[PDB]
């Protein structure tokens, strides 16, 4: 007598019996990837940085995280239903894929196991689709241990709180009371998954929606980079870097007509899929856009530092894509990376401002491998890559020197979330009051200094662990001191 | 007196030690409602039930020794000679065929039905037929009337010359308006309305006048009537040599009292029977049935202009339903109104309705008994009920949207089959010990669906099939649901009794079910009891003591009423392109999802005096609850919002008692009374991750440490002298000090519980030569209800077109500086002077009967005795409410449909 | 009847 009923009407979670259920759950996992990794996610480790100052018309909403609150960012964020955003939501989103990618690579692991698929087709997939999963769950685990975790040069911590990273869940358990792990077992952890997704992998890319091995090269270059070791990001990033072309355009509107399409963009190695009813999202935090009847309208709440524009050349196309000079009818120097796409749109005429979601670029790649081959010894791939990325964007490098570099890196990731951890890595301090806004635009910035100094070793560059978790589990150690 | 608690035989009743409550067959027969229970309030001590509706097709709820979750249900357990029930289906069988109602409440009495008697068990046995040289045939019949409880706040509205007046001088009409120049014609302007219709283009003015201002008009009359009742039975009662019959057939029909409809009607059989066939067999099946066709008020409580008990205190008195005739019209005015507002028979006309339930019961049992002691029983049943609904909305009426017209058709089924497979033996070791011991097994099946099927777009009445509606835009999904479950279990129990005056029972069983979740699906529940006669070992007479009992017991049970799939985590549709289905997780289940046990003490005696003249009998008992269910918040790693898990404890101690008593003056006349009464305290020891208070989101209330379910409100502390605002309490700051800004922080715990403590009840009737009377009084006192209605009767600013309260003439204003009430230009709020005393005492029924006397039917030889009765149901209510009905809600009294009183006159003749 | 849900009611 058994006496177990299934829910007529919806699956529930368990080892799948079939390969369409793998199919299925895999797309289901890309789609939560597509809302999980937005560049709304993003924002807030941008905003933080030494290259943006509050306007006026802000509501003290950027402001905690410019003018370094920190009586604020201890518990800042919100992860209701009504909506999720902050500090908390990042730290929910991330966890929430890291569950979902466990529970889908444990339940293909016991189907593999249980010979429940019927052809050889169906197994060679299904190894694959694991292949895929668990790049997700690396890529999930290294986000957390990237915000969540302490650097190897911070001077006053929480006494314990050193060593120690991410929460390390290996299966599907939401009821999970669990202590940190160290961070050599984390990274090890990434590392592994990365080395078994790896080998199995076909060589060439079936498709830019789904992950590839080329992504996975390069996921393992950007986490060999933030740890520090450089001659295995060149090992991993040289296998990459020549597979997909650069941009060709000879002036800024062919450049702006092709990098803002992302069907024709020839360098994205791995973006969701986006149409104009589904899979699409308006990420006008940093540019404030709006539409106005058949034009855009600008009212931004932060807008860049004077060295941010000083950095550009003129001549530049990343002087009309990038950034624009069109604040206050064209008095001002706003972040308009991610304005929008023209396909994406239900009306030709009108725009609604809607932009695809990119996880990865051949610029990353090339900056990983300039910076690699700069920090080994290697001379000439180094200056024959950056003045390559260098002439694909019309404004030709004079001489790598090591700034040069930092110069490229912060022109080309502007707007991605990459000025604060590389802020970390060069030990650069913040000096917010040593900038001076824009010559052209006064009054509608604010020169208001920090609240809270941070020099180099300073703890708040890497967050706190939400105010809900760490009160009902007592085995958890907070990082700051305050 | 003999009860059947749980399986096996029957023991005694001054054996059992486990604090069951008989009832007998004269307090549930001849009763004039559909609901078996509501004939129940105030007879069962420790056992609350209230109808929260006066809708024939409305059910009690009933909570035996308080409310034991917060979480889950707290209805009973309803088994019917064997397999279990549900209260829809007791009100489809006819309760002149139940010969008893035992109600089981304390533990060794409940604790064999573990994970589902954890809020005790009502057990319907059915009548069996006498054995005698020839049959009996009993024929019943009634008649009676239905109307409104109470008129009472009609007493405070206003009038129309009233409103008028108040209304331009609040300024809701102009800025410099006045009466004879609103009243003359910007609002008699309702023939700019009434002629764009055809149907009353030239009747305006001539047979029907909408506003009318030189009287009122009776808005109770438009919005309730008188409504009947009737109901008959013939049933056959027999027996001979070993087979014994009872069959049985009736018909009761029941209409509300409201004008929109709801009526429940049935015609329902019967047929027990019972044979043995040899030596070491006994075969036996209960067979019933019904058809009963059901429709319920659906528009009460919620608000909508003009229908309810909040259309009669609300709708203003210068509008007028009626014609010149004094019947109801087709429709009425309101000022400002698009189209004319149809009345209520005309939207019973145009929205027709039609349930039809067609529900079979079949039980059958088979016992052999091979040796002097043993019986093996084995009983099989199933229970079947196939429903079928048709919901229509007319083509063409004037006063709508749009001519078109939809349709919408739905089937149900419920099947439900229950196997029960015991062998007890029974047996003397010496002669002063007695044992028994019976063990067993048990199988609950049940599986239930819903198709439905809609369609609009009709210009025609009588081409209205579902395949002639407009196709392309114009349809839509079918509707289909399916729910299912199952248990398995294994049963035992063993009672060893001294020669008189000790008795020991210890029982346990094994639960497994479809509900508990994947890591822990076998329960184990126990109980252990003892009774102690005292009167017959130690004290082995006197003079004025007849009976003393005393009996303890100790069990644990649990309750699951858990949902059918809530340990499991769900996937559901997330798309990532266009071609392909995408699937992700959607609510995390838990594997670990317990039963929520809970586990009951007991010690009581209940003695006997004066020769079984007076009876007491006392009981302190005390219900640990544990391991409840709540939807709690998670913490972030776990990635969704709520994990739905087992957190908590609860206790509720308590005392009842009751006391039966009989009075005389002569050999004929005879006196008796009875009177019970519960106090039930309860509190809430702990919660989720080391809180100590937790409020559940919009519903009102806070579940504090330490203390029972309260409400969570602002205080309120009156009007100042001064400026004439509303001045809430602030918690806290003691100097009290009040703020006239209300913010969200003013809010806080009230003193006040939830579920009401005290609950009792005590009759008291007499009897002279055949002809008797008896009355029974139920009361609850200490129970709080928010009045929702007095949230629009009397606010002094917003929804001023409706009719106000008396109390608002006399408002706060320069001149009038010595009142109670605000200025108004305010808002109330839902704060402490909403909460009103809902405590009441009720007469429940008086019943004056006459059986004709035995030389009267002499030489006739076929009839063989008469009965005549009147009763009146719902006579008197003493309370302090202001709502139209106390009982008629709980926590938030909305617009409701009050209990009604009755007025029965029957015949019985057993022929 | 119907016509207007005239509502600023609390949670049952």
């Amino acid at each position: 007598c058994e006496l177990d009923r299934d829910p007529e009407g919806k699956d529930f979670q368990q080892p799948y019996t079939s390969f369409v259920q793998t199919k299925q759950n895999r797309d289901g996992l890309y789609a939560l990837l597509r809302n999980t990794e937005n560049p709304r996610m993003h924002f807030y480790q941008e905003l933080q940085s030494d290259m943006y100052c509050t306007t006026i018309t802000d509501g003290n909403s950027l402001a905690p995280f410019v003018n370094w609150d920190l009586g604020i960012l201890n518990d800042h964020g919100r992860a209701d239903e009504d909506e999720v955003s902050g500090i908390a939501g990042y730290y929910f989103v991330y966890n929430r894929l890291n569950q979902q990618a466990n529970a889908f690579v444990n339940n293909t692991e016991a189907a593999l196991q249980n010979q429940v698929y019927k052809n050889s087709t169906e197994i060679a997939n299904a190894k694959s689709f694991l292949a895929e999963g668990k790049v997700l769950q690396a890529l999930a685990i290294w986000r957390l241990m990237d915000r969540f975790s302490f650097h190897e040069s911070v001077t006053e911590v929480n006494s314990g709180a050193k060593d120690l990273g991410v929460i390390l869940l290996k299966e599907y358990n939401p009821g999970y009371i669990g202590p940190r792990a160290t961070k050599a077992q984390c990274y090890d952890y990434i590392l592994s998954r990365l080395s078994e997704a790896i080998e199995v992998l076909p060589e060439n890319r079936e498709s830019v929606l789904y992950v590839s091995r080329d992504y996975a090269y390069a996921l393992r270059a950007r986490i060999y980079l933030a740890l520090g070791e450089y001659g295995k990001a060149a090992a991993d990033a040289k296998m990459v870097v020549d597979k997909y072309p650069l941009i060709g355009a000879a002036d800024a509107s062919e450049f702006e007509n092709i990098y803002r399409s992302d069907a024709n963009n020839p360098e994205i190695i791995f973006r969701g899929f986006a149409s104009a009813t589904l899979g699409s999202f308006t990420a006008t935090t940093l540019n404030g856009a709006a539409p106005a009847g058949k034009d855009i309208k600008y009212n931004p709440s932060a807008v860049p530092f004077q060295w941010v524009v000083d950095l550009y050349e003129n001549e530049d196309f990343r002087k009309s894509v990038y950034i624009a000079k069109v604040v206050k009818k064209d008095k001002g120097y706003l972040v308009n990376k991610f304005l929008e796409d023209k396909a994406y749109r239900d009306v030709q005429d009108k725009p609604n401002l809607k932009v695809g979601a990119r996880y990865f670029s051949v610029a990353e790649v090339y900056l990983i491998l300039v910076e690699s081959a700069l920090q080994t010894g290697d001379t000439p791939t180094a200056e024959k890559y950056l003045k390559a990325l260098s002439k694909a964007r019309g404004a030709e490098v004079s001489v790598v020197n090591m700034e040069a570099l930092q110069a490229e890196r912060t022109r080309e990731l502007i707007g991605e979330g990459s000025r604060l951890r590389d802020m970390v890595r060069w030990s650069i301090p913040n000096n917010h009051d040593a900038f001076e806004t824009q010559p052209g635009l006064e009054g509608f910035a604010n020169t208001t200094p920090l609240k809270a100094q941070a020099p180099v070793g300073f703890y708040a560059y890497t967050w706190e662990f939400p105010q809900r978790d760490r009160q009902t589990n007592p085995q958890l150690i907070k990082n700051w001191p305050i | 007196q003999v009860v059947v608690l749980g399986y096996g035989t029957g023991q005694k009743l001054s054996t059992v030690s486990g604090s069951v409550a008989k009832v007998s067959s004269e307090k549930l027969a001849e009763k004039p409602v559909a609901n078996i229970m509501d004939a129940l309030q105030g007879q069962v001590a420790g056992m609350q039930v209230m109808t929260t509706s006066g809708d024939p097709t409305a059910v009690a709820s009933v909570e035996i020794h308080g409310t034991g979750s917060l979480g889950a249900s707290s209805a009973p357990l309803y088994i019917v000679d064997g397999m279990q029930t549900s209260l829809d289906v007791v009100a489809t069988m006819n309760p002149n065929d139940f010969e008893s109602m035992s109600v089981l409440k304390d533990a060794s009495a409940t604790s064999i039905y573990g994970a589902r008697a954890a809020n005790g068990v009502v057990f319907i046995q059915t009548k069996k037929g006498k054995m005698s040289e020839r049959g009996r045939i009993t024929f019943n019949a009634s008649y009676g009337i239905s109307q409104i409880l109470n008129t009472k706040p009609l007493d405070n509205m206003m009038t129309g010359d009233e409103l008028l007046d108040f209304q331009v001088k609040a300024g809701f009409w102009g800025n410099n308006q006045t009466v004879q120049k609103v009243k003359d014609m910007i609002l008699a302007g309702a023939e700019d309305l009434y002629g764009n219709y055809d149907s009353l283009k030239d009747e305006y003015g001539k047979t029907l006048f909408p506003v009318d201002f030189n009287h009122d008009a009776d808005w109770l009359k438009a919005l309730f009537k008188t409504a009947p009742t009737s109901q008959g039975d013939i049933s056959f009662s027999g027996g001979s040599q070993g087979t014994s019959y009872y069959a049985s057939i009736g018909y009761f029909d029941q209409e509300g009292m409201a004008r929109e409809p709801a009526n429940f009607k049935r015609y329902s059989g019967r047929l027990n029977f019972e044979s043995r066939i040899n030596e070491w067999l006994k075969v036996g099946a209960n067979l019933s049935g019904a058809i009963a066709n059901r429709r319920s008020a659906d528009y009460f409580g919620k608000y909508y202009m003009g229908s309810g008990t909040f259309g009669v205190l609300t709708m203003p008195r210068y509008y007028n339903p009626f014609d010149v005739n004094g019947d109801l019209a087709d429709v009425y005015y309101m000022y400002g109104a698009t189209r004319p507002s149809m009345t209520e028979p005309y939207f019973a006309k145009m929205r027709p309705f039609s349930s039809e339930s067609h529900q079979a019961n079949v039980n059958g049992f088979a016992q052999i008994t091979p040796i002097k002691g043993l019986t093996l029983k084995a009983q099989a049943g199933v229970d079947i009920t196939n429903t079928r609904t048709s919901s229509k909305r007319m083509p063409n009426n004037p006063y709508d949207s749009t001519p078109l017209g939809e349709r919408r058709e739905r089937a149900y089924r419920d099947v439900s089959k229950s196997f029960t497979n015991t062998a007890e033996y029974k047996f003397s070791i010496d002669e002063k010990h007695d044992l028994t011991a019976l063990m067993g097994h048990e199988y609950i099946e049940y599986e239930g669906d819903v198709i439905g099927a809609s369609s609009k777009g009709f210009e025609s009445d009588k081409l209205m099939l579902l395949s002639q509606g407009k196709t392309g835009n114009s349809l839509s999904l079918p509707e289909h649901r399916v729910a299912e479950y199952a248990y398995l279990s294994f049963f035992s129990r063993f009672n060893y009794g001294f020669d008189k005056w000790m008795y020991i029972d210890f029982s346990v069983r094994n639960d497994q079910s479809s509900r508990f979740g994947s890591n822990n699906r076998s329960a184990w529940f126990y109980s252990v009891g003892g009774m102690f006669d005292i009167y017959n070992k130690f004290i082995q007479e006197s003079n004025w003591l007849s009976d003393l009992r005393l009996k303890m017991s100790y069990g644990t049970t649990g309750n699951s009423e858990i949902g059918n799939y809530n340990h499991q985590a769900l996937v559901t549709v997330n798309n990532y392109t266009e071609d392909a289905m995408g699937l992700s997780i959607s609510t995390a289940g838990n594997p670990d999802l317990s039963w929520e046990k809970q586990s009951q003490f007991n010690f009581g005696l209940a003695a006997g005096a004066f020769n079984n003249r007076l009876s007491a009998e006392v009981d302190f008992y005390v219900r640990t609850t544990n391991d409840m269910l709540i939807d709690v918040p998670m913490p972030y790693i776990s990635g969704f919002f709520s994990q739905y898990q087992n957190v908590g404890s609860m206790k509720n101690t308590g005392v009842d008692l009751s006391l039966k008593g009989t009075i005389y003056q002569n050999k004929d006349w005879n006196v008796y009374a009875s009177a019970n009464f519960n106090y039930n305290r309860q509190e809430i020891t702990k919660l989720f991750f080391g809180l100590n208070k937790y409020m559940l989101p919009n519903t009102g209330t806070i579940w504090e440490i330490g203390y029972p379910n309260s409400f969570y409100m602002a205080e309120y502390a009156g009007i100042d002298k001064k400026t004439g605002k509303q001045l809430w309490y602030v918690p806290g700051q003691v100097d009290k000090v009040t703020t006239s800004q209300y913010s969200a922080d003013l809010e806080t715990r009230i003193d006040k519980s939830v579920t009401p403590p005290i609950t009792g009840g005590f009759s008291l009737g007499a009897s002279w030569k055949g002809l008797s009377l008896d009355a029974d009084f139920a009361y609850i006192v200490g129970k709080w209800m928010i009045n929702n209605d007095r949230y629009f009767t009397e606010n002094g600013g917003g929804l001023m077109q409706l009719n106000k309260d008396k109390m608002l003439l006399n408002a706060w204003t320069e001149d009038n500086k010595e009142t109670d009430v605000p200025k108004l230009g305010q808002s109330p709020q839902f704060d402490t002077h909403l909460l009103e005393n809902a405590s009441f005492l009720r007469l429940k029924n008086l019943k004056l009967t006459y059986v004709l006397p035995n030389s009267l039917f002499a030489g006739q030889n076929v009839i063989g005795g008469a009965r005549v009765y009147l009763m009146a149901r719902n006579l008197l209510t003493v309370t302090k409410y202001k709502g139209f009905d106390p009982e008629a809600g709980g926590n938030v009294g909305k617009n409701q449909y009050p209990n009604s009183k009755q007025y029965v006159a029957g015949i019985q003749l057993s022929f | 009847g119907t016509g207007g849900s005239t509502g600023t009611t609390s949670a049952g």
